[PDB]
């Protein structure tokens, strides 16, 4: 999976931005 | 629903970064980069070759009074009180980690009575009487068009004086929040330049918002009669899914012929890419088109 | 090969530019001298290929290098200068001038090539600080050649003055490149008139000093420029001039437009001897510090008739 | 993996399952400048020792490769091609330039050691 | 160990080694000698400073001392290894025309000429001197040039016939001591005529430099050396050479002390509190060696 | 005895019966001049590639002496003590050096033949 410290600052998965 | 290729960017390395990370914290203060999600975050916090590790410190919390379509900034009713440290933890902050040049924003604040213009003036003249040799830039609310406020920010002793359009006057009512509009924005460049007539004016405007090439011509245009000194030009990007979708990726070399009509017009220094933010390498372009 | 550069691609580097890495025991020795004394060389900053070359030295050419006064950072920022930019660098270390002269005593050099950066937050511009560097110099060795290559310090008539009533040998001050090419290659600070006029009024201050000049070729000038430029240093009383090839230092820095033959340079040289410079030096890899001191005992010979 | 053993030429070379990988030095890379392009060879070419096997261009300089081992070419960087900097900016790890056999591996000996290379450099 | 003895000979200083002349400008300025019949006293005398002048340093810097009137001289001293023979063969009246195109061919701004003597000469080769002048001259007025004559046996208008011909520095070593010169120089040659030869130079022609070499280590004193260059300082010679002795062949003369660096620099400083325009003292210092560049950097100014 | 092979030195070196005669070049002997003293080695030394063995001394130079090879130095030149001259009458023949044993048979390859030894010292492009 993704680490919780970068899905925090990852953003939306639609990322978004 | 539409995702680019150049508008890709890297998850932020902490070599020089976390000091500034740290810091923030340890003063309790905000910064626009944080709540906007910023893509730029590795860059402007982290020189990779030769660039000074630089930030936007956003002043007056983390929470504004207005609600702005394109921001993802957290709206608020009331917000918390002023931090009477704030300006002075700023200027700490800033003489600390080595910058030549500094680029200063803050949330909206409807709730107070000058918009906290008075705030922000402290904030410059701790940071100006600490290093006078410091360059200061000031992303300056609206203040719903409070002239007695704007003159108050603009007689701090500031080098530039910003505050963005953000888009052309068809798309300020769908883009902003209804207490900003266009006539107002252009109303705080303009008095910025009768209260001090040395200033440096500068405004941002953003593309992908469904506006047309003709739009954006006619606004760099009155920008230019309003006697506006400096422009930004970047891709708006969507913060979040509860925020508006992109309309249209403006093309990079679209981006470039931009830079080209504000020369034309006769901007001191055009600043256009599909990455370029309002503070995105402000120093850098100061020192290769500002001084002489 | 190609040697002009088509837009948006890059040029492959000549094979007459290539040049050797720099190591030895005298290129280890300049450079202990330097940290040991807290100096700088241009030759380190703007990573000239010389650097082999220079500080190596030979069987009978002594090891030299170009020391760079008032820090590593200039106030400028040239897009063709590799050299650090901050608009308010730390300030001069006092000790710089005379610690300049230490470090020339223990390299033994009977001819010394010294510059700056440009510090425009000082009101002299540096002026006195350099001054004092020649100063000292003739202090630990009277017998000394110094030459200055010196910034244009806006036009500064009393900064002109200073330096070149220091006792110098050599007053240089470099053009870069025509004046169409001003505004794209220097910093806005800098504009042709004002550095013609800087090595004027040097001649003016101290007439028994040699005026000295460069230009930097490939950056997108033309031949009838090029004669035009020399033409009217000539014209200001320049006694010298140096032609080379100007060379990408980083990549963030200008690209290079056109590789000048070496024949070319050779025609370049052909014309300063027809123009009255004392000497011309014309080269892809010359340098203005480049052999300065075997290259002054042509301004002595000029200066004979 | 191994130590790190340098030539005179400034290339260093690690093995490891009989596999060497080469790669220019931080103190050439530094000398070198900004690496714009990689002449690296193809994948299968026979090397002997001190045979050039390609060559780095820099924005203001370039350098001729020389091979430190007689072998085989098994990889070359592909990273490189889009990211030449990648020699500058880790020259020892993402940066590598080749990676070969060793059909004679009593090569090594003649190279120097990571303290002997540091003296080389600095002629002490 | 600096001193000698009768029986012994002594030992090479280590300040006196040089390195064997080779590479592309040495080979450039032989070749142009044997293309134009050309001779040097660099090779005839043996010079250990071939090296580095005809090295030099790739621009303007390659230079060489070319020797006239043939490779063989009518006199013997005791401390040259030039040949030596009663008759020489006649001169070649190409020389003159020769010598000016192999300094073009180097591209000289300061050229030293010599020759050796030619006493079967009924004006020791003055004309033929002052002809090689004239063509340089012709080719390149802007040259310098350095003639190295002999004393002509004290004839002033041979003297006189060098010393008009555009000369800019007018050459001559007494090589010696005053007390030293039987033993070191032809007996056709003393310490008095060499400095009428300078001394007649200048009075022909004021607007010329003097200048005068002279060989430590042949047995000389401090207060024989001193009162030679006051009595060279006397007779308004501008310029003064002063380098160690070094022994040609075996069937010369020993060394008999090998003055020190330090000793040198003494002498030099000497030569300024004297009046001299410059004075160049070094161990490996000869009278063409450097002899530009001596020029330029006191002359001038 | 084989062909000679020279450094860039100006050291010459044949081979016969895995023996090294040593001396130098004719090219070398007339830029010394008169020689008057020959510093040898002993007998039984040891030697390396390049290492200072011995030296010449001249009326008017001097000149160290490397050796050409690796290897246990045999025999010295005994002619040499009272005729030095025989290096510079005779540098290929009465007038060796040195005589050594080969560590490596395989540097004979890193010298140069006659004929290029003859375009080293007169620079001629090749
Ligand atoms: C948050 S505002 C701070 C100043 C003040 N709060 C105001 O808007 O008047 C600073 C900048 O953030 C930028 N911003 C926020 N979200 C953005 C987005 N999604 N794309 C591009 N810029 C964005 C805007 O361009 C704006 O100029
Ligand atoms: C430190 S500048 C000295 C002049 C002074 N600081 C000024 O600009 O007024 C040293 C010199 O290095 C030369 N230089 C720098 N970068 C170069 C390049 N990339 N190619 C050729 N010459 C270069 C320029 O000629 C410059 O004049
Ligand atoms: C060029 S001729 C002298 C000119 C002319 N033939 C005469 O004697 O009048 C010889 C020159 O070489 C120099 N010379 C010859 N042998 C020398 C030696 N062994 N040591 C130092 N100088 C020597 C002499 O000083 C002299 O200047
Ligand atoms: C996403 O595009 C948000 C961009 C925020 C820009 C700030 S860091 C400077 C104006
Ligand atoms: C690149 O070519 C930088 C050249 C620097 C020239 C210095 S070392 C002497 C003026
Ligand atoms: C040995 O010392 C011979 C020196 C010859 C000097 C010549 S090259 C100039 C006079
Ligand atoms: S005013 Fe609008 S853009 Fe600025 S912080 Fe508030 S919501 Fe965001
Ligand atoms: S003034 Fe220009 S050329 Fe001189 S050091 Fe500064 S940036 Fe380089
Ligand atoms: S005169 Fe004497 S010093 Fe001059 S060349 Fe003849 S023998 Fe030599
Ligand atoms: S442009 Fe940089 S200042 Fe905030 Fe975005 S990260
Ligand atoms: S020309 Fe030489 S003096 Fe600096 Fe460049 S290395
Ligand atoms: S001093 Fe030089 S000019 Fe003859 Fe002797 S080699």
């Amino acid at each position: 999976g993704i680490s919780n410290f970068a899905q925090e600052a990852l953003g939306d998965v639609v990322s978004v931005k | 629903l539409r995702l680019p290729p150049w508008l890709k960017t890297e998850i932020p390395m902490g070599k020089n970064y976390n000091k500034l990370k740290n810091t923030l914290r340890n003063l309790n203060l905000h910064t626009v980069c944080e709540e906007a999600r910023c893509p730029n975050i590795g860059e402007c916090w982290g020189g990779g070759e030769y660039a000074t590790a630089t930030a936007t410190i956003m002043l007056m919390g983390d929470t504004c009074t207005r609600g702005c379509r394109f921001c993802s900034v957290k709206t608020a009713r009331n917000p918390p009180p002023l931090d009477a440290s704030e300006p002075y933890n700023t200027a700490k902050a800033i003489a600390e980690w080595g910058l030549d040049y500094v680029v200063l924003t803050s949330v909206d604040r409807d709730d107070m009575p000058d918009g906290g213009a008075e705030h922000i003036a402290k904030t410059v003249s701790y940071l100006k009487e600490r290093n006078p040799k410091i360059l200061v830039e000031c992303l300056t609310p609206d203040f719903r068009g409070d002239l007695k406020a704007i003159e108050k920010v603009a007689l701090s002793g500031l080098d530039v004086y910003a505050h963005n359009v953000e888009t052309v006057p068809e798309l300020q009512s769908k883009v902003r929040d209804p207490r900003a509009n266009f006539d107002q924005s252009l109303r705080v460049l303009k008095h910025a330049k009768k209260v001090q007539p040395d200033v440096i004016s500068k405004t941002s405007i953003m593309l992908g918002l469904g506006e047309n090439d003709e739009q954006v011509y006619a606004t760099m245009k009155a920008l230019r009669e309003a006697d506006v000194d400096c422009l930004t030009l970047g891709q708006y990007m969507q913060p979040t899914r509860r925020h508006l979708k992109v309309e249209e990726y403006i093309t990079p070399e679209k981006f470039k012929y931009w830079e080209k009509v504000g020369n034309e017009l006769g901007f001191h220094y055009t600043a256009s890419g599909p990455l370029v933010r309002s503070s995105y390498k402000a120093g850098e372009f100061f020192l290769k088109n500002l001084v002489a």
